[PDB]
RNA sequence: GGCCAGCAUCAGUUUUGGUGGCAGGAUAAAUCCAUAGGAAUGUAGCUUGCCUCGGUAAGUAUUAUAGCCUGUG
RNA sequence: AGAACUGGCGAUGCGGGAUGAACCGAACGUAGAGUUAAGGUGCCGGAAUACACGCUCAUCAGACACCACAAAAGGUGUUAGUUCAUCUAGACAGCCGGACGGUGGCCAUGGAAGUCGGAAUCCGCUAAGGAGUGUGUAACAACUCACCGGCCGAAUGAACUA
RNA sequence: GCAGUCAAGCGUUCAUAGCGACAUUGCUUUUUGAUUCUUCGAUGUCGGCUCUUCCUAUCAUACCGAAGCAGAAUUCGGUAA
RNA sequence: UUUGCUCCACACAAUAUAGAUGGAUACGAAUAAGGCGUCCUUGUGGCGUCGCUGAACCAUAGCAGGCUACGAAUUGCAAUGUCAUUUUGCGUGGGGAUAAAUCAUUUGUAUACGACUUAGA
């Protein structure tokens, strides 16, 4: 899923009384600027008391990433809702940006945990500054000093479906 | 003891700077070099001469290429193109025959009519001239 | 594009090539099956093995010589798993499964013509390297087939007359690639490399 | 999960070589010449050393180091038995009845027979394996011996005298005969 | 003197390509250049068991005979 | 068996659910083209043996809601995760050494130092060894061992969730 | 009908070598109870004789395991039609 | 009474298309392993090269391709542009071969009838 990291303002109507409520800000993990505010008036209607005609979406901003070629060890925390009983969580992911460590987020936690994106709240997404404190073994095996491993059986992609001799798999 | 006869396999290593080459995408036929891995599927390629820009790729895209560089791991742009050209990769990429082959195939299908019919005239010498002298 | 397609079937899946051959079939080409005894199957042994006494079960019990008539060859186990592919009740089924011939071993009318080999059917493609695969001809023996050192023998007598041939052959190569790697160096092949040829 | 790599590492006495290609290893030993293929594990060996040869698997998936290190300690047993071979001692246990081991020249092999095992009349047949070597104890008279290259069949020849020694539809816990393996030494030691 | 086909210029409904101009965005983010700061999966130099010129090791040191990140322009 | 509201079927074909009165899509004059709906694209079968991340190997797997059935309970079989946690002052282990003398502390007595057994409990040596965990002689013996110590320099035991 | 899940207590102090309560949970169409869907311009109705095929939840035969199993007969189960 | 009948011939005419219009172009075996080449103390060898598509390899110059050693404009701006190939008849010339079975009749090793089984110049 192509994601977009986005930052939405929102606040409550100004009342006569007080002409000032509160911008609350969330930066949250959607597709597009409409499911962006769909996600924002759920989140923050858990916490106060606001629906979606009692206020006004002040600004959105697409989050654009602070460094979009760097390897970067995110440690996500994250609650689901199970078939019986929500859980907290913290995964581990690598890869090179927040928007592109949040979809295989939601890809494997649907694989191994079968909770589909409606049913799953992203809480905090931090790239660890060193190496100390992560302490997931794939990620751990992954980090070693100068790295190398083979790919022992690379399977040929094929074209025609006649192939005048016998196939080489080799690398 | 005497010696043991043990060989199974001589791999080419996907390791830092591997120089890999991108089989399918936008940019795919043009040279590039492994900076850093990032899990079992997917690398971060850099190549400044040939064209194609600071990526994080699939190792589904790419090819292993035998010939291998060094440079230190994370390399920007900048070092891996002073890399690039102190270790001289692609002049010594050309001299492979799989480079030769690779050009070879793209002139056939560059080839004009014209330029058919006068490889069908010279198809008609060299077999003329060697195939009497076995004899 | 050759209009007789001699299908070798060393290590293939089973169902991956019965359907590259029958909506090949379907269109025209007469495509031969060879060695259809090394054909390869999913899973182990002792799973296909139990689907198979799974199915010689099931006949017709009022009177045996009706209803499913168990083909125990493993050459006309493919031809069933290529049967259950095309519509054989129609008439273009009936027509497009006789353009397919089915051989155990390799008959001399198909010795010395040229075997092809589907790639999107390989057992070591389409596998995990891991998971049991299982001998056709080893399945067959076990459920009923009485013909595997006929077979087996006029097989390797077969690759022992080849092997010469192959002797032959690589005698003659050289000739040619000694002739012509020492008169490529003329002008005439230094004017067709830069034709690309 | 995926690995990337886990190893083992053989380590080979003086007098061995291992002449492995194709996933069929090889010992050409001080006494033997154990040929044992390995034809359905993905194993890859690796020559570091002539005292020591890496085997190692890359990611597999925590199934295969399962298969790895009992890959490593197949080849370990498989270079012991030719460097000091194993020697296991089996003893006989009689209430009444004393029971008669002999061997035989049979057209098949040395097929090592057994009979008067409790009172039974049915002369019982054991073959013998090929490079299990067989022998008597004559110090006490009541001790066999079996001894060889490959564990798989110097074990397998033991499993076989312990196995058709077996007691049926009388208690175990009462009348306790048969064939035991005691001291499972080495030839040299 | 008809019917039946071919091609061209049109008109309607389309369906499929290559290229250009303009705007918006953190007036895109990046990479690139300049400065400061820092750390290790420590780059040279330096104690350190022979070997092969620092190679063996793990301490020393934070850019040197590689480079990395953070903050700014 | 009996009501409430809406839609349907009766009166209604067509594309999909293998076929099915009610479900899904959609309602219909005859024709050509394009576009889709619901549903699908290995083959029968029109259409990617397309791409990407995972998990499963079932000696009765699993594959389109309605639907043509599946529980309560179990499996270190695998995969992810939560929370305590012994513990680099060498944890648990795995091989190996001790388990000592004060002291047979007292009753059952035909025979019981710890041990067919019972009311029951202080100290030395320390690196540590329980009037004591079982085998055992009618009884004394001799092992075991939580307790330390030699090696190991690797960590890991524990319950639980999906 | 009992095939499974928890099994007080008993079998000489001896919870699953076995049995027997409190009681929870889900099979089966082979009973009966239930509705009234299929023929009221009739599908011949019970029982036995005869004859074939099938299922497993095994009474015997085969092979095992575990049984306060000396043998022997029992008894407890497993694969198996 | 080679009127018959078959085998080779191209002689004519006619017939069915599951669909020929450059070439089905041959090692075998393992894929965590191989092929090909050089050399030797001919091996599970030391050495080199190679695959990462068969997009290859062969043939294709000429009335759908002729004389000898120029030839085909005016099938008029496209109108299959026929040439395939298993069959068969009729006629010509060139060789060859000289039988069986069924009914009827009989038999009982068989039998409802058919069928089986034997016997008859």
């Amino acid at each position: 899923a192509h994601f977009k990291e986005y930052q939405v303002i929102g606040r409550r109507l100004p009342t006569e009384s007080v002409p000032e409520p509160k911008l609350f800000r969330m930066r949250i993990f959607a597709s597009n600027e409409v499911i962006a505010k769909s996600r924002y008036w759920y989140f923050l209607q858990k916490l106060h008391k606001v629906k979606k005609a009692s206020g006004e979406i002040v600004s959105i901003n697409q989050i654009n990433e602070a460094h979009p070629t760097k390897v970067k060890n995110f440690g996500v925390w994250v609650r689901y809702d199970s078939r019986s009983g929500t859980h907290n969580m913290y995964k581990e992911i690598r890869d090179v940006s927040r928007v592109a460590a949040v979809e295989t987020l939601y890809q494997d936690m649907a694989a191994r945990h079968r909770a589909r994106f409606r049913s799953i709240h992203i809480l905090k997404v931090a790239e660890i500054e060193k190496t100390a404190d992560v302490k997931r073994q794939y990620v751990k095996q992954f980090l070693t000093k100068d790295l190398k491993f083979p790919l022992p059986h690379r399977v040929q992609k094929s074209t025609k479906t006649f192939s005048y001799k016998r196939p080489s798999t080799f690398y | 003891s005497t010696d043991s006869i043990v060989k199974a396999s001589n791999w080419r290593l996907v390791e830092v700077g591997r120089v890999v080459l991108i089989k399918k995408g936008q940019s795919a036929g043009k040279l590039a070099a492994i900076v850093e891995i990032i899990d079992q599927k997917k690398v971060l390629i850099d190549g400044p001469k040939a064209g194609v820009p600071r990526q994080a790729i699939n190792l589904g895209q790419v090819v292993l290429t035998p010939l291998t560089f060094a440079l230190p791991r994370g390399a920007r742009t900048a070092t891996v193109s002073k890399k690039w050209a102190a270790a001289a990769v692609c002049e010594k990429w050309a001299a492979s025959s799989w480079a030769k082959k690779i050009a070879q195939r793209e002139r056939r299908a560059a080839l004009t009519d014209f330029e058919r019919f006068q490889v069908m005239v010279l198809r008609k010498q060299k077999r003329y001239t060697v195939k009497k002298a076995l004899a | 594009s050759q209009p007789v397609v001699v299908i070798d079937a060393k290590d293939h899946l089973l169902g991956r090539l019965a359907s590259t051959i029958a909506k090949q079939v379907l269109n025209g080409q007469k495509i031969v099956v060879v060695r259809a005894e090394a054909l390869n199957i999913s899973g182990e042994f002792f799973r296909n093995k139990l689907k198979y006494h799974d199915f010689l079960r099931k006949a017709t019990a009022f009177n045996k010589t009706r209803g499913p008539f168990h083909f125990r060859a493993p050459s006309r186990i493919l031809y069933k798993a290529i049967r259950g592919m095309v519509s054989h009740k129609t008439a273009r089924g009936k027509a497009a499964l006789e353009r397919l011939k089915i051989f155990e071993g390799i008959p001399p009318p198909y010795d010395k013509k040229k075997r092809v080999v589907v790639p999107q059917a390989l057992r070591v493609l389409r596998l995990k390297p891991g998971r049991k695969y299982t001998t056709l001809g080893k399945l067959s023996t076990s459920v009923g087939w009485k013909y595997e050192d006929v077979v087996a023998k006029l097989e390797d007598k077969r690759k022992v007359r080849s092997a010469e041939y192959y002797a032959k052959k690589r005698a003659f190569t050289k000739k040619v690639s000694s002739a012509s790697a020492a008169a490529s160096e003329s002008d005439v092949a230094k004017q067709l490399a830069s034709f690309g040829y | 999960m995926k690995y990337i790599q886990t190893e083992q590492q053989i380590e080979v006495p003086e007098g061995v070589t291992v002449s492995i290609k194709s996933r069929i290893v090889k010992v050409v030993g001080p006494r033997g010449t154990l040929t044992k293929n390995l034809k359905h594990i993905d194993v890859t060996f690796t020559k570091v050393n002539n005292q020591l040869i890496k085997v190692a698997v890359h990611n597999g998936g925590r199934k295969h180091v399962a298969a790895l290190r009992t890959v490593k300690s197949l080849v370990d047993n498989m270079i012991t038995g030719v460097t000091k071979g194993y020697k296991y001692k089996m003893r006989y246990v009689y209430a009444h009845f004393p029971i008669n081991v002999n061997i035989v020249e049979k057209d098949g092999a040395k097929f090592i027979e057994v009979r008067n095992f409790l009172g039974d009349k049915k002369i019982r047949n054991v073959p013998v394996r090929d490079g299990v070597t067989i022998e008597f104890s004559t110090n006490v008279k009541d001790e066999i011996v079996l001894s060889g290259n490959s564990v798989e069949d110097v074990s397998q020849n033991a499993a076989d005298l312990q196995q058709i020694c077996r007691v049926r539809n009388k208690d175990i816990r009462k009348f306790l005969d048969g064939i035991y393996v005691s001291h499972k030494g080495f030839i040299t030691e």
